[PDB]
């Protein structure tokens, strides 16, 4: 039976990313790293 | 961080743009010029398959090579805290040398198969 | 942050007391008498709607107009670095004069209709 | 519908506010009554 | 934070491993030997149970007795800021003397009944 | 019988515990880990609401 609603339970996979960047201010400059990283047009939720 | 029992490590999915993804992460900024910044995560996968995994994060003034080392360690540490029996441990790095105003980052993403 | 793909900039909905809403946001607290403080918020938005919007936040110890100008080219700059042709952008700022503790805080609240 | 359908945000709402406290936090709460969302809770996304 | 309008008060239920758990913390690490660090947290709970409760959270060089009564004053100027009923302020604190390197964390987590 | 919080937002939650703990460490976040294993709510990933 596939699985419905899977977007609403808790997630099952992880990818580990990493990427630098030079910027003309802290967030350009963060914000240039996680798109080096391949995640810059997503919203990160920081998890602790 | 944690990842849920069962979950997978996986190379990064295509993610929708403006998706809320959960991700543990670690990130250091320098504007002194010549500086080597470094950021590493890693995560540390159990045995038993119906523990969970846990991921570290770590960043600093150092090199690559010493912030996978110290990260690595890190999640262990926390396998060692909780008494699991360890099956791997994967991590990745990156160093950043600035020129005027630079950050280094790593990150764990949570998504969905 | 990241504004998704056909989202639409409309006027804070009515929210139900206690949701849990993804908002990117800038504050400053100062306990400086005197002092000025401000917060913004700047939206860059894409001429090809199959992209995303891009969110950027900016606090300081300035005036309302210098942090306002700051974040908008902050957005600007964004949209540079991943080579995308920039619609138009859309911000809002508030400052703050401290009398004995205050906080400036500006934010974009992402819903759903 | 019967069937909830998974979606991202499709709504983007620009808010601002000030206000004093008698405590950092109890500051950071005014401002965000002043702004209009002082009774949810925010997920500060990065 | 914000306990939504009709939650309960309840001991921390089982939590299933990985769980994207929603909650207000304050935390300190010292790493200054001898020191005593401590975190704390309240609830402010309305008597109109239509209406939210209000959590605060406090961290500090202080004692736990000196951390949960700052706390608790902190709930109290928020429904005061608002002008609601307070039914009662619910609250915990933890106090820590540093050995090496220690940490002292309080939680409100909200989750499902 | 799992739920996602960031895209179940039309279901909130219902229920708020507090938790407290401490504990010393080799690291800040392994201090910080420890803590939460202490409160009982280490192997959860906690999101942040402000
Ligand atoms: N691309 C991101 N998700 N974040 C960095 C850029 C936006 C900062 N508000
Ligand atoms: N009203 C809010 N959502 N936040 C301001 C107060 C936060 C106390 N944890
Ligand atoms: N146990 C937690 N939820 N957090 C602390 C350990 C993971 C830090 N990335």
């Amino acid at each position: 039976i596939n699985p419905l609603h899977a977007y609403f339970k808790l997630p099952n996979t992880v990818s580990l990313v990493a990427g630098s960047s030079e910027g003309e201010t802290p967030l350009n400059a963060f914000d240039g790293a996680l798109l080096n990283a391949g995640i810059g047009n997503v919203n990160l939720i920081r998890i602790s | 961080x944690i990842m849920p029992p069962e979950a997978e490590i996986v190379p990064l999915p295509k993610l929708p743009m403006g998706a809320l993804v959960p991700t543990a992460y670690g990130y250091i900024i320098s504007d002194v010029p010549g500086e080597t910044i470094s950021a590493a995560i890693s995560v540390a996968i159990p045995k038993d398959k119906s523990l969970c995994g846990l991921i570290m994060e770590y960043e600093g003034k150092c090199s690559k090579k010493e912030a996978e080392k110290t990260v690595r360690e890190m999640a262990k540490i926390g396998f060692e805290m909780r008494g699991w029996e360890l099956d791997r441990i994967e991590s990745i790095a990156v160093e950043h040398t600035v020129e005027k105003l630079g950050c280094a980052f790593a990150a764990a993403a949570l998504w969905y198969k």
